[PDB]
């Protein structure tokens, strides 16, 4: 005697796509319900599986010039400390050049880890100068203009001799926060005391005025790459982070 | 601190683990799974497209194209768009899930049509022009709004190519940029009834692969319906 | 019996042969005897343009269909591609310039598969790249395997370029009054693991 | 206390016939739900199970005449290289004589493998001549008329002495393509650069003019059988391939 | 290259493995199952026929005939047709699956009637002329459009023959060319309601056998509804 | 967390009496769903089965 | 360093490379890959006249 009774639980025929356990199909179109092996044939064996792949590749976030006209202690550039940052842009074709790190984290509600600001100098073996990079712990909105180069030394920072055989200084901003993770508030209409996206701001001071002869540029440009190590993101969401017009 | 200074122009030196100030081990996360594992992430079937039937005994055929060119609604929107441009080559089945909205007691059918074969004109609602025989043959599925209201079936890796891609130009961007096509044909839909809407979402499978990382689409490219 | 081009003969007979392969006691040439690699997997000068003070940031100094470019009488490899229909392979690119130390700025060279699409110029580093900085290096090398949607590239009539090498200004090239306001640039390319398939008399 | 609750998943009462796993019946008419054994009684033991059975049997695809009037290097016949080919036809009863190989692959979207062109000569022990069979790798649509018999030797080919104790030359066209499989585009309205059905075209040149006395035909007919080895097809579909009117 | 030349007229020599030019091993396919295994192929239940009820308390009886003669709709269409002519003898159960379209709250019944027995006139919608007792006896099934909308039941190998075939002539083509018949009788279908349509599809079973290969139907014979 | 999902197959609530596997009842009227032994008492042991 | 065409560079740097040679699990062509012999030591029809 057939006796296999099962009660119909709640959420009858309800659909959920928040995860794969419920998003996965319940049947297949494939004949005999077959499957597929792996195939790196024309893929050079470069099989991707993690977003880390992008969040670890230093991409160009911003460029700032260091003119000889800049005097000692003068703030050259200020940048918030959150992966969602990038200001690079090209006129035509019209496009807001987002960074790898950014384009990834932009799809998450939270993040944490050590952001890495790589600074590349484009001088000539004839210039000479130093720039102090200072990270002021806090939130993406803290008036910082009122900070002497001296005052800046209190916070963690690093100076760099531009004129040299080397060309890049790597600034690893340690995860410093009152919260375990920061949130992608760049989606919200306004800002709220507490709901922050960055753990502070980065500053580029003029340690030593840029010196040079006369048959060389009157300044030196600097590319600022951005990437992250020990990064962690969670809570999927959609949003194309716009440009942070500094 | 040695990794605080290096020559990025040199491919080797650039891989030197960066380190500026003294830090301690971050520790352990409080949530089980890693939300950055593509498989687990896209595992969350994201939005693809949506359409609405107007007359009875008609059909809609939307293609699954990675083409960064094809702007939505007639193309990849939101997340799906963004994702399928982070890499150059894609291949593998895809767990599609379509939600039905509105009408009721409407009998329906749907079949997956591989790239390079006969199929009703894309992104257009019209009276099907295919032999019921032909339709079914490609493997189809029947259903009724009343009894269900949603369908989750897997889409096969049936293509004469090794892989497909979104970032392409004119020509190739018209052949090697498509997974395949889906076609939904309704039946018994006296418009004297409510409207009939369909929502399609795609989720990546474990049998899906991703090759070679590209530079993500610039914000201006990321569109949404 | 072996190799391509088979012959079926009814009224058959044996082959007549005289002498055998004589190895030169004193070679008449010291260079490796021609081989697939000798003539195909070697370097060739593809394109060559200039980079000036006028070139603004991100300016594309060169957009090249590396592959298509190689397919041309100008280079010996042509002799191998000119007679085969399809072919898969890897590529090694080498771009070099000569900026005077009194010059400053930089360029970025990236091997982008197919087309740059709408990718963020600022992330070109994701692709196999090579950064050039006046104050540092004047040359860069990149090597990549076969990356395509198809199992091979069709020369006679291609679907879409395998590789589109792009070279943009990573940092405006400025100088001091008097210094040369430019610097020529060259691009070298070569096939790696050249796999040829299908002999054909075609040409287009 | 009975407690067997199960949630009603998506696709409620949905039907799928793409494969057997879902196509198989859920109940049976057979009494006691019995089954059936095997029985080759009146089947001579010839139990079929694979379509290979057909795709390996050389069937007549086309016939072409080799007249003495044909001069050296003159193209005698051109045939695309795809199982979907066949041009044989009988007036009355009216019918488009499709081939085994064809009739099978016609029900698939893709295919791959080595097609085999078998050539059968119907001469008399008094004729004498040679025909060169040349396979030009490519797609089903490549102007080939502009190819000297000489030029043709560059591509893989084979010559055959008609006058002989043997009567058939077997031409095994190796799978040569830029794609893993070719598609049955013969269903689509038009053609598209890339969407090809054949891996190239086959040519029948006149290597040596046909010689003979005078009390024998002024030509020699040739049957062209077609079959395939190492064949593989997948992606079921329906379509009765029409005749390829060369 | 020895298999490049042979005498096809000789049954032995014709089996010599052909080989003209030097080739390498093809390799491995990327998809699990072999789409050319008849069992797995036809495993995809293909289209058979379809009909529509007009009046209430009526019935339709369609036969399952391989007859290449019987042209559709009153006969084997599309794939099913093509397939059942690739060989001479067939026997074994068949997993039929019928889809219901349109109407609702319509009670229905269906029974399989073996070849050579009483059964309502074929391919015709009329008031059944059989004892409810007789119908049921042959093993039947009741169902309701509202609750379901599709039925998948297996069809038995109940025939006085060893096997059936399609390719035949007049006489035999009228007896040894049939598996059996199916009959669907509706009830409670006030036509004041929507129309009622039925779609029937057949799938081959593992217990199904195929004997002796025939020459496939010439294109001109392959018809479709 | 309760997670026991099963898809509703075709032929929903369809009845089939072609065989016992589907003809057999799904529940019983008998108290405690009991059963019955054999009993040839007044049957002389002549139990038919075929 | 090898093969013909040598390059002497003063301001040198290392080579950047990604991935490696991927052998087709399922070849896209069964004919011997082009080689000196494939394209050179094969037969060709030179001339052809009448007698």
């Amino acid at each position: 005697m057939m006796r296999n009774e099962t009660r119909v639980s709640t959420t009858e025929n309800v659909v959920n796509l928040s995860n794969y356990e419920d998003a996965r199909a319940k049947m297949s179109f494939a004949l005999d319900q077959e499957d597929w092996k792996s195939d790196p044939s024309q893929g050079g064996g470069i099989k991707i599986t993690h977003f880390t792949t992008w969040t670890s590749i230093p991409t160009l976030a911003a460029q700032f010039p260091f003119n000889a006209s800049d005097s000692v202690g003068q703030q050259i550039k200020v940048i918030p400390v959150d992966p969602y940052f990038f200001q690079m842009t090209n006129t035509n074709p019209d496009q807001k050049c987002i960074t790898a790190l950014a384009s990834i984290c932009q799809m998450f509600c939270f993040w944490r880890g050590d952001l890495v600001f790589d600074f590349q100098v484009f001088p000539t073996k004839y210039h000479s100068g130093r720039l102090l990079f200072c990270f002021v712990p806090g939130n993406e909105l803290i008036d910082v203009t009122g900070i002497t180069l001296k005052q800046a030394t209190t916070a963690p920072c690093a100076v760099m001799d531009i004129a040299g055989v080397q060309s890049t200084l790597r600034f690893r901003v340690p995860w410093i926060s009152d919260t375990p993770y920061r949130v992608n508030r760049y989606t919200k209409e306004a800002h709220q005391k507490g709901e922050y996206t960055a753990i502070g701001k980065l500053i580029v001071y003029c340690y030593n005025r840029l010196t040079s002869p006369s048959n060389v540029a009157h300044h030196v440009r600097v590319n600022v790459y951005l990437s992250a190590i020990n990064l962690e993101c969670f809570a999927p969401l959609y949003h194309a982070m716009d440009v942070t017009t500094q | 601190p040695v990794g605080a200074i290096t020559t990025i122009e040199d491919p080797v030196l650039a891989k030197k683990v960066p380190e500026t100030f003294p830090e301690l081990k971050p520790g352990e996360s409080r949530h089980t799974s890693d939300h950055m594992s593509i498989y687990k992430f896209m595992g969350r079937s994201h939005f693809l497209c949506t359409f609405t039937f107007n007359s009875n005994n008609k059909e809609y055929t939307f293609p699954i194209t990675l083409s960064s060119t094809s702007n939505p609604p007639h193309g990849l929107p939101s997340t799906l768009r963004w994702f399928f441009n982070l890499f150059q080559l894609y291949r593998g089945p895809l767990d599609l899930t379509i939600i039905i909205t509105g009408a009721t007691d409407v009998d329906g059918m749907a079949w997956f049509t591989p790239v390079g074969l006969a199929v009703d004109t894309p992104w257009v609602e019209k009276e099907s022009a295919l032999q019921i025989d032909y339709k079914t043959a490609l493997g189809a599925v029947r259903f009724n709004t009343r009894r269900t209201g949603n369908i989750q079936i897997r889409l096969p890796w049936y293509s004469y190519l090794y892989a497909v891609s979104g970032a392409l130009d004119g020509l190739g961007d018209k052949t090697d940029s498509t997974f395949g096509l889906v076609s939904i044909q309704i039946a018994n839909y006296n418009h004297s009834d409510e409207y009939l809407s369909f929502s399609c979402y795609l989720s990546v499978t474990e049998q899906s692969e991703f090759y070679f990382p590209r530079a993500p689409l610039n914000s201006n490219a990321m569109l949404s319906t | 019996g072996a190799s391509y081009f088979t012959s079926v003969d009814q009224s058959s007979v044996h082959t007549a042969e005289v002498g055998s392969h004589q190895i030169e006691p004193l070679k008449t040439s010291v260079d490796k005897p021609g081989s697939k690699k000798t003539q195909g997997e070697k370097f060739f000068l593809i394109h060559s343009a200039r980079w000036l003070t006028t070139h603004a940031l991100f300016h594309e100094v060169a957009k090249l269909d590396v592959v298509k470019l190689l397919y041309n009488e100008q280079f010996a490899v042509q002799g191998l591609l000119r007679y085969h229909t399809y072919a898969r392979f890897g590529i090694e690119i080498q771009v070099q310039i000569n900026p005077t130390p009194f010059q400053q700025g930089g360029l970025i060279c990236a091997m982008v598969p197919g087309d740059q699409s709408y990718g963020s110029i600022a992330s070109l580093t994701v692709y196999p790249h090579g950064l050039l900085n006046c104050n540092i290096n004047n040359v860069v090398r990149i090597k990549v395997p076969f990356i395509y949607t198809r199992g091979a590239y069709h020369f006679k009539d291609p679907q879409y370029p395998v590789w589109e090498l792009t070279i943009r200004v990573w940092s405006e090239l400025n100088i001091g009054t008097g210094t040369s306001a430019y610097t020529s640039l060259n691009v070298l390319a070569r096939f790696t693991d050249l796999e040829l398939h299908g002999l054909t008399p075609l040409s287009t």
